[PDB]
């Protein structure tokens, strides 16, 4: 325990985003980037709204559809090319670029 | 022996202080400001607490190491040593009983939540409103 | 110069009435000083001066078998109202010892510690001339300065070194 | 004679007080609604020393402060819990400044003798006492207390095998406490390992380090056991060797291992008329031939070596059945690899290879994994020794004339001015807004940074002491030279953006006041943030 | 150039000085005479710029008067700050240990209106604390100096947020005056007064006496403005007056009378809410309403109120240009309170004016109720005035105040630095935690103003700056630098101090400018700072401002770091602090190569003695040196020899004239501490070798020759000051005695009859100083641990004696102890490059490497601390410092070489020990340097040492043979900083433990051991050292049974006893037993007893 945690509190000295994103991350609170993740597992298909991004996610089980509305559009898409209308997304991967919210992470997988 | 191997808390019952006390301070003196004394049955009492200088009575009959575990008749102090200054505690007699504040004030109100009743309802019982 | 000893002044952080430089840069310039002593046992020089002048090493009064080699070098500049009466022990060591303790030794506090040099080399150094090439057995011929202080000419002190080495070789 | 009293005193005294004016007021068979009140008033009192400022107003005494309760000894960053209970100050315990000890194997420490005298004292009076130095305790005591002659004999005595944990503040790592056997030096500085300044993070710039003497036969072990810096060579952090080289030592084991052509002494196997010349029995023989004026260390020659395990393909090539305790095969290595292996195991096989920090590492990790940790703290700090000695006589010194400038920084720059200007013709006459410009130049002067921190290398020498540093591994990083040579290129303003106009000139050369002006910022900036 | 009589220093300074480096204690002395309204200053304010000159006194007492009683039949104002003859000399206060202070009167009139009889008198206000020349307040016989305070000028600074919900833009102005209510507008909420949120602009602009239809009128083409007076739900002057009067006060009974009267006291009125003249200036200025107006004017009552929000609803709407109805136009944009154009220096003056106001209304209340207690009449001031308020307001600002701090006396530089020190935190300013990342950040207006590099390497970065060297404080407090005015490419020579402000309105070019002898840019595009701090490359057309000459932008302290700009910032405000740091040394000796501020440094810092007067010497004493001027009289210079400085340095004061030299008005007669003829000489040139050496220079580790401990040419003298005091008990009486009863011979032999150490006898950690008796048990002064060494002098202060003690003390006795430190090992060493590092090995200067004459290197540092710290200038320093040590000649030619086509002319040749000047950002050039290292062979043999790339072939000493590559040896001029091991050493194996606290009591001084702290606890419990954190946390500290049988049991040599239970826990349970929280201790089977 306290050798992992001096081991991880060493370096923080030795960064530059950064210790921010380490002290964030292991107070485990809500991202500055709320980069949402996918609810179910589906086909991805997004219509560009006045100056937005509606991600629309079609399921293969055989549900509701997850949609979203109001992200800022320099959030940015995850590169896997590039997100465009007509691919298929996982469950457990992220949708933008950013950070995901670890709670959110956790009620969906575990 | 320097062991114990868990360590048990609860809330200290009047018979516990009472138990745990040596002396009563009974008067609201704590040092002669002409010889700079402790004061008979005050604060920094060396009757009810301990003594100023290491084997050393008040009054100054036995200031000797020799003998241990004696009460001089004089001034009633018992001749040990001063470091029980840092340990022998005392107690206050309330001629009034007094609830503690950390029961009371805290929230939620442990007696509050004990009894039923609203802090505000409760503050006026204490403070003698009601 | 191991302590020196004003009969004015009873420390070295205070200053001599109507001289210009101050106690503790008389002693730091009777560092500065170069002399020979024959007894090794520690002996007291005098250096007594009143009224105005530039008070130089030449003016130093040193006992037999105890000789100053730079007569020149400026210690104080005085003025009529200022006397300057300071005696110097020397004793013979070799290389450098703190400012040795008065309160330690059985010394009064009128003696002023000093940290001594015995030292009467100044310079040391040397080339060495490779001589011939590779061919036909080469050898290196060393050439060394010695330059000292005029407490001992170069020939006794490399001559002492020599001893000192010599000696220091056992087999 | 002025008191500095506390505030318990004053509750307690208000307690005491109503408790006896309310115990009057009984005595003397007063009225309900006095009687309640003087309740009410001791009640107030006893909720105020049981906790002060929590229900209405705080009691104050002089000058509107309010009283120290019970429960604020206990609460805040000043509480008992928290202040008086985590961090103590500690008996048989010093502090000094730390100096480089590099002749000190590893497990020690060079300690200052004034120090270790009063830190070690009862210690030494115990052993003054059973020898027939000091007659009584009280005479040893005086005589420690002196610095009599007699104690330095002892004190070593005292001090043999009896470890010291040197701490450095702020104490992040596990490793940031370390044990070592006590060495006595004369001084007033704690000549600490230079190995060890990574696992204390300690420069020798003034930062101090504290001593504390383990007492227990327990601590003692504990010391000598789990936290002697020998016995963790490895962080516990990737379980990578923590105790390498770094600084000096890198660039001395870089020089030593490092191979040179037209070398002198060097492995020419000539034709016809002459032998191959750069052959040498032994490595004495390559000593002899060095220290003599007739080999130079970087040679590329022939050595026929005894004592050292030759590599894992060499090993099945030659013998593949019978080992080498006092066998014979050829390498065509560098006598400074030699002079290396020569330090690192018996068993170890050879490198044959220039001795990178990142080498080194691979190198010390492979000792690490394979053999005990007795053999990797001895090989790293010979590794050390040899490191130094061949630090001095690497020649990595800088100089005006050795600090460059690449040939090409006027062509490269001026040209890349002359993107820069024609954006201003194409904003003059009004197409692309000042933001967009404030990124391409930002964009063009990076480039620009790159072109001249390429060009730098290109043009460098290898034996450039400036390049020795950084391409060793020992400090320094292509950043630092670009900005030391050539030019710092664009600096950051304490906002974070980048200012469009960079530092068009090296360190060398000298920035103009403006240009220096403008860098100010973010050196600030990081001097601010770190 | 331009000193009378200093040692001739050849310089690198390619430029011609325009501008002569100015009075480096002018906003200390400066400041004070326009506070003190002394001659020297009304001269000044009579010539330059306002012809009605004020003192600080005149306008805080002007301000004030008259002071009346509630009827106003009786009043009393007060006039004419006269400075009668100053109680003792400087030396007498710190001799007697007195303040150095002037008896201050003032004229004041009991005005008598009903019977029309006005009663005069000279109140006499008390000893009102003055400065010394050299721009110091000797309190309590103590060198302390008032730091200037950076804060937010008053005035009207708007500022845009960005939402988090809307994300639009809303413009928030903040009306921060000099004393009174915060007035601040928002958009979307209107006026918020004292923390009133919610309270619509349009309900004081009415409750003040605007008609609906004036608003519409004055607002114009606004939008908010028009939603504001839509929005207002109390409609009409009196119902917003009663609805903003109410919400103002809580339980308060709302008339229109008392409204009415409170909204024009609140804002409007001089005496309840205090208009500054810098605000007035500010706001007139900035809003353009009063333009070319008398100064001394009133607050923002109503126009200023309007023409605000005008400018704010422009700056919301969005436009650049604006007409104000009565004000000239302005052009329109947001204000940052970092910008030195906002960002005001309040000075020495301003803030003993600000704490005389304070005392001077501490005052104003017994007077005015003592005119109202008293009888009407039969009165007078003398009676009515207390002096005692003002006094005491002056000694609270002398006595624990965060402006008024100690001189830093570690050297002249520490405090002429210590001095023209501008600090963002302190009462009326920013808290170290409340300041952000941003305030602390330099500015593109802090550029010539206050220092970029100079500031402390702690926690207060950015925050304590220092003013840059030409930088001068103008009558406001804001900081002006001065520039050369341009016109249409012709440079003038009119010497011009603008602001930040005006500044940022002018176009500035730096002062590295090609130059065509009279003033002419020959270059036909200069670097020029434009609009703000845009770097930029322009035409000399459109240039109008010039910068004088380089290093502006530098503090005085930085500017003596010579090639600063071949350093970092980081290093370069490194080497700055460590100037700062630097100790006296028995010697000194200036630098080979320094900047020309050094000459001006030494003689402005004050420690050098200079002449008044033009004359002759007529005898010169080690004590004093007496002088006869041409003018006739003779002036008897004394000098103070071994006086202890505040940082426990040297105060020694060497005469360097002789009995018959001639002086000129402003030459130096005597140098102080760190001063050799009469330049800033605060380390010593060391003969540096720069190679790594096996292992004694690694991590920026130092290695020095025993030469140095030998010649003592780095030792300081430092003196430490033991006081104790014979207080009164009530027992008996203290009293200072040789006769002790529990002693022997020994350790009073060094006492005398007086019963103190006498005056030269060594001292050794431990020893008796005073022998003093409490009523019999001793409590004596002896000397603190790791404290040693002779004693100077016993200042004693007797009831008998005259002399002032502290109440409750029969006799004071101050003991000044010196100690010789020579250089040791693990003592801090520093270049002015920032190269710091302890000293590693003292290697006896045979072993030393050695130059092939024999000269064997003083110091070498390590290379590698050279790339990765980004600091070559040491390298240079050293190189240039290599060229000035040995004389040179640059064999010219038939006519000059190729190489110094842009060198000095009377710098070819130059002989040895040849001191030379490298101004900071325009001195020597890497291709002068080259071509320079080209110099003769001065060495007495005939043969060169180093070659053309600056490298001697060193020999090393340890094994004999010569280093098989060319090292860079050289002279760098290095400084002992005040890191010594004698002060940081620490040892403890048993001594005194604290009463209150059972641990042991912490400090050098206290023979007190060291604190292992939780990140400590935290490293030994990762390890799992059970027992010995079980032995540091109970035996080793606490436990008081433990702490008396370790010792008995490692003396005895036994096992340790097993640690029982630390008194940190005792206390814990018998606080929780105190707090009524039963806690008890028990196992598995059978309980426990405490
Ligand atoms: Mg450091
Ligand atoms: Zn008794």
């Amino acid at each position: 325990g306290i050798v992992a945690a001096q081991s991880i509190g060493e370096p923080g000295t030795q960064l530059t985003g950064g210790l921010p994103r380490v002290q964030e991350l292991f107070e485990a609170r809500v991202p500055r980037n709320k980069a949402p993740i996918a609810d179910v597992a589906g086909r991805v298909r997004l219509e560009e709204s006045d100056k937005f991004f509606k991600i629309t996610i079609v399921p293969d089980d055989g549900g509701e559809e997850v949609v979203y509305d109001k992200l800022s559009k320099r959030q940015r898409l995850r590169v896997i090319g590039v997100l465009s209308d007509g691919d298929h997304v996982e469950v457990g991967d992220q949708l933008m670029e950013g950070a995901a919210d670890p709670h959110e992470v956790l009620r969906v997988q575990g | 022996v320097n062991f114990f191997d868990e360590l048990r808390i609860g809330l200290a019952t009047a018979d516990d202080i009472r138990n745990w006390s040596y002396g009563e301070v009974k008067k609201p003196e704590t040092i002669n400001y002409r010889t700079l004394k402790p004061e008979k049955d005050g604060l920094f009492c060396e009757k009810i607490f301990g003594p100023t200088r290491d084997w050393e009575c008040y009054c100054g009959k036995y200031k000797r190491v020799r003998f241990k575990g004696i009460i001089c008749e004089r001034c009633g102090v018992e001749v040990t040593r001063a470091k029980v200054r840092r340990e022998r505690m005392g107690h206050i007699e309330l001629a009034a009983p007094v609830t503690h504040i950390w029961y009371f004030k805290g929230v939620p109100s442990r007696l509050g939540y004990l009894l039923d009743l609203a802090p505000k309802d409760l503050e006026k019982i204490i403070y003698f409103a009601a | 110069v191991t302590s020196i000893r004003i009969d004015g002044v009873l420390h070295e952080f205070t200053t001599v009435p109507g001289v210009k430089e101050d106690v503790t840069d008389i002693i730091l310039n009777l560092k500065g000083l170069v002399v020979s002593s024959d007894d090794d046992e520690p002996v007291t020089m005098y250096l007594r001066k009143q009224g105005p002048g530039v008070v130089t090493a030449g003016d130093i009064v040193p006992p037999a078998g105890v000789t100053v080699h730079n007569p020149d070098m400026h210690i104080a500049t005085l003025n009529d109202k200022g006397k300057l009466e300071v005696e110097l022990v020397v004793e013979r060591g070799r290389g450098y010892v703190p400012a040795v303790q008065n309160k330690a030794s059985g010394a009064e506090i009128g003696r002023i510690p000093v940290d001594s040099i015995y030292s009467p080399v100044l310079k040391v150094t040397y080339k060495v001339e490779a001589t011939r090439v590779e061919q036909r057995t080469d050898f290196d011929k060393l050439i060394i300065d010695v330059e000292t202080k005029n407490s001992i000419s170069p020939r006794d002190a490399l001559a002492s070194a020599g001893g000192t080495l010599v000696e220091l070789f056992g087999l | 004679g002025r008191f500095a009293t506390s505030d318990l005193n004053d509750l307690y005294r208000r307690v005491i007080n109503r408790n006896n004016r309310l115990k009057r007021l009984i005595d003397l068979g007063a009225p309900e609604i006095i009687v309640n009140n003087e309740k009410r008033m001791l009640q107030e009192s006893v909720d105020a020393l049981f906790d002060n400022g929590r229900r209405g107003r705080p009691v104050t005494g002089p000058g509107n402060r309010p009283l120290k309760s019970l429960s604020d000894l206990l609460k805040g960053k000043q509480g008992r819990f928290r202040q008086n209970l985590l961090g103590k100050r500690v008996d048989y315990s010093g502090r000094s400044v730390i100096v480089v000890g590099p002749q000190l194997k590893l497990h020690q420490c060079g300690l200052p003798k004034l120090m270790a005298l009063e830190l070690f004292k009862p210690f030494v009076m115990k052993r003054l006492v059973d020898l027939n130095h000091a007659q009584n305790i009280k005479s040893a005591k005086r005589m420690v207390e002196r610095q009599r002659p007699q104690v330095w004999d002892v004190l070593e005595e005292v001090i043999a095998e009896h470890p010291v944990l040197l701490n450095r503040a702020p104490t992040l790592h596990r490793l940031g406490i370390q044990a070592f056997e006590p060495q006595l030096v004369e001084g007033k500085a704690i000549q600490l390992h230079p190995l060890v300044c990574e696992a204390f993070n300690a420069d020798f710039d003034g930062d101090q380090m504290a001593v504390h003497l383990p007492l227990s036969a327990e601590a003692q072990a504990e010391a000598r056991i789990l936290m002697l810096s020998s016995n963790n060579i490895l962080s516990p952090a990737s379980g990578k060797p923590l105790a390498m080289p770094r600084l000096d030592m890198v660039t001395g084991l870089y020089y030593l291992t490092t191979l040179v052509e037209g070398a002198t002494g060097e492995y020419q196997a000539a034709t016809k008329d002459a032998p191959e010349q750069g052959v040498y029995s032994s490595p004495a023989e390559a000593i002899m031939a060095m220290d003599r004026g007739a080999l130079s260390v970087r040679a590329k020659i022939k050595v026929r070596l005894t004592e050292l395990r030759p590599p894992t393909d060499l090993e099945a090539q030659l013998f593949e059945n019978g080992w080498k305790p006092g066998d014979a095969w050829t390498a065509e290595t560098t006598l400074g690899r030699v002079m290396f292996n020569e330090l690192l195991p018996k068993s170890y096989p050879f490198v044959n290879e220039q001795m990178h920090k990142k080498v080194q590492a691979r190198i010390i990790n492979d000792l690490a994994e394979r053999f005990p940790m007795i053999v990797v703290a001895q090989t790293v700090d010979k590794l050390k020794d040899a490191g130094f000695y061949w630090a001095t006589r690497s020649g990595v010194t800088v100089s005006m004339a050795d600090v460059l400038v690449p040939p090409q920084k006027q062509e490269i720059l001026e040209r890349h001015e002359a993107e820069a200007d024609a954006i201003e013709r194409k904003y003059q006459r009004g197409a692309l807004n000042h933001t967009e410009r404030n990124e391409s130049l930002v964009k063009i002067w990076q480039d620009a940074t790159e072109e001249v921190g390429k060009a730098l290398e290109e043009f460098y020498p290898a034996d450039n002491p400036i390049i020795t540093i950084v391409k060793s591994g020992a400090t320094g990083n292509l950043t630092q030279t670009r900005t030391l040579a050539g030019m710092k290129g664009l600096v950051t303003n304490p906002k974070g953006e980048f200012i469009p106009r960079p530092i068009k000139s090296s360190f060398r050369e000298g920035l103009t006041v403006l240009e220096y002006f403008i860098n100010t910022h973010g050196a600030r900036k990081g001097l601010a943030d770190t | 150039n331009s000193v009378p009589g200093a040692p001739n220093r050849v310089s690198f300074a390619k430029l011609r000085e325009p501008l002569e480096v100015p009075g480096l204690l002018d906003v200390q002395t400066d400041s004070f005479e326009w506070l003190v309204g002394s001659d020297r200053w009304r001269q000044a304010a009579i010539d330059r710029g306002e012809e009605n000159p004020v003192g600080g006194l005149e306008e805080v007492l002007a301000e004030l008067s008259p002071i009346e009683d509630f009827s106003g039949s009786m009043s009393l104002s007060f006039s004419d700050p006269r400075f009668d003859e100053v109680k003792a000399s400087v030396d007498e206060c710190k001799d007697k240990d007195m303040t150095y202070a002037a008896p201050l009167f003032v004229t004041a009139e009991f005005i008598n209106n009903n019977t029309g009889e006005i009663k005069s008198q000279t109140v006499f206000m008390g000893d009102f604390p003055m400065m010394t020349e050299k721009g110091t307040f000797i309190i309590n016989g103590t060198e302390r100096v008032v730091v200037s305070q950076l804060v937010r000028s008053p005035g009207v600074y708007f500022d845009e947020t960005i939402d988090k919900s809307t994300e639009k833009t809303l413009h928030s102005v903040k009306v921060i005056p000099g004393r009174g209510a915060w007035l601040e507008f928002d958009v979307d909420v209107g006026v918020r007064i004292d923390r009133k949120r919610r309270q619509p602009v349009t309900v004081l602009l009415k409750a003040l006496g605007w008609t609906n239809e004036q608003i519409v009128e004055r607002f114009g083409f606004s939008e908010i403005m028009m939603g504001t007076l839509e929005k207002d739900t109390t409609s009409g002057t009196d119902e917003a007056l009663l609805d903003i009067y109410r919400k103002l006060r809580p339980g308060e009974p709302p008339t229109k009378e008392s409204a009415q009267t409170l909204l024009e006291n609140l804002f409007f009125k001089e005496k309840r809410y205090d208009l500054a003249r810098v605000g007035r200036y500010k706001v007139n200025k900035k809003l353009g309403l009063n333009a070319g107006k008398p100064i001394t004017s009133s607050t923002l009552t109503e126009e200023d109120v309007v023409a605000t929000i005008e400018y704010l609803v422009r700056l919301h709407e969005g436009q650049t240009s604006m007409t104000v109805p009565g004000g000239v136009e302005v052009p329109v944009e947001v204000d940052d309170i970092d910008h030195f154009g906002n960002r005001r220096l309040r000075t020495v003056g301003e803030l003993i004016q600000n704490q005389i106001r304070v005392g001077l209304s501490r005052m104003e209340r017994v007077v005015r109720e003592r005119m109202t207690t008293q009888d009407v009449e039969a009165i007078t001031p003398q009676t009515l005035i207390n002096i005692r308020p003002v006094v005491a307001a002056i000694k609270e600002f002398f006595g624990t105040s965060q402006l008024s701090q100690f001189m830093d006396q570690n050297n002249p530089l520490s405090g002429l630095t210590h001095k023209r020190r501008l600090s963002a935190l302190g009462p009326g300013g920013l808290s170290r935690e409340r300041a952000g990342l941003e305030v602390r950040d330099v500015h593109p207006s802090h550029y010539g103003r206050m220092c970029p590099i100079e500031t402390p390497e702690g926690p207060n970065i950015g925050l304590i700056g220092s003013l840059s060297v030409y930088a001068r404080v103008n009558p406001f407090g804001f900081i002006e630098t001065p520039y050369r005015k341009v016109e249409n490419g012709v440079v003038t020579d009119q010497i011009d101090y603008l602001t930040a402000d005006e500044e940022d309105r002018h176009v500035v070019a730096q002062a590295n400018s090609p130059t065509d002898e009279n003033g002419r840019f020959t270059e036909d595009r200069v670097m020029v700072r434009k609009k703000g701090g845009e770097v930029e490359f322009v035409s000399a057309d459109q240039v109008d401002y010039m910068d004088v000459s380089p290093r502006q932008m530098v503090s005085v302290a930085t500017a003596m770091i010579p090639f600063l700009e071949h350093d970092d910032a980081n290093r370069a405000l490194m080497g700055a602090n460590m100037q700062r740091q630097a100790v006296p040394l028995v010697r000194s000796e200036a630098p080979l190569v320094g900047t020309g501020m050094e000459l001006r440094a030494a003689i402005d810092a004050g420690d050098v003695v200079v002449a008044d007067k033009t004359g002759v010497i007529e005898e010169v004493s080690a004590d004093y040196i007496t002088v006869m001027a041409d003018d006739g009289t003779r002036q008897s210079y004394r000098l103070r020899k071994f006086a202890r400085s505040n940082h426990g340095t040297c105060a020694n004061q060497r005469p360097i004239v002789d009995a018959g030299q001639r002086v000129e008005a402003g030459q130096v007669i005597a140098d102080g501490p760190c001063t050799q003829n009469g330049e800033m000489a605060l380390g010593k040139n060391l003969l540096v070798a720069i190679m790594p050496w096996e292992g004694h220079n690694y991590e920026d580790a130092i290695i020095l020759s025993n030469r140095l401990v030998e010649e003592d040419v780095l030792t300081s003298i430092h003196i430490e000051e033991h006081e104790i005091d014979a207080r009164d008990t009530k027992l008996g009486a203290e009293e200072i005695t040789r006769d002790i009863p529990n002693v022997s011979d020994e350790v009073l032999a060094d006492l005398d009859e007086r019963g103190i150490v006498r005056i030269g006898a060594e001292v050794r950690d431990g020893d008796i100083l005073v022998g003093k008796v409490t009523p019999v048990r001793d409590t004596s002064l002896k000397v603190p641990h790791g404290e040693s060494g002779k004693v100077i002098g016993i200042r004693v202060f007797s009831r008998e004696d005259d002399d002032e003690l502290p109440a409750g003390v029969n006799e004071l006795v101050r003991v000044y102890v010196a100690q010789k430190r020579k250089i040791s090992d693990g003592d801090k060493l520093a270049g002015r490059h920032g190269n710091k590092g302890v000293i590693g090995k003292i290697l006896p200067v045979e072993d030393m490497p050695f130059l092939p004459d024999g000269t064997p290197v003083d110091i070498i540092l390590n290379t590698h601390g050279v790339p990765r710290r980004m600091n070559i200038g040491q390298i240079l320093e050293t190189h240039l410092g290599w060229v000035a040590k040995a004389g040179w000649n640059i064999d010219v030619a038939a006519g000059v070489p190729d190489w110094a086509s842009k060198l000095p002319e009377e710098l070819y040749s130059a002989p040895a020990d040849s001191t030379v000047a490298t101004p900071v950002f325009d001195g020597a050039q890497e291709g002068e340097l080259a071509g320079l290292l080209g110099s003769t062979l001065p060495n007495r043999d005939g043969e060169v040492m180093v070659d053309a790339d600056g490298k001697s072939t060193l020999f090393d000493g340890r094994s004999g043979e010569p280093f098989p590559y060319p090292v860079t040896v050289g002279y760098m001029y290095i400084l002992k900083l005040h890191h010594l091991v004698d002060d940081k050493i620490h040892a403890r194996s048993t001594g005194p433990y604290s009463m209150i606290t059972q641990q042991p009591l912490g400090g050098k001084a206290q023979f007190g051991g060291q604190r292992f702290g939780e990140m400590e606890c935290w490293a030994m419990q990762a390890y799992g050292a059970a027992y010995t954190l079980q032995e540091l946390l109970t035996i080793k500290s606490d436990d008081t049974v433990g702490r008396v049988k370790v010792y008995e049991a490692i003396v005895k040599g036994e096992n340790i006893p097993e640690p029982g239970i630390p008194e940190s826990f005792k206390v814990l349970l018998k606080e929780l037993q105190s707090l009524c929280l039963n806690v008890e201790v028990l196992s598995s089977d059978g309980a426990a007893i405490e």
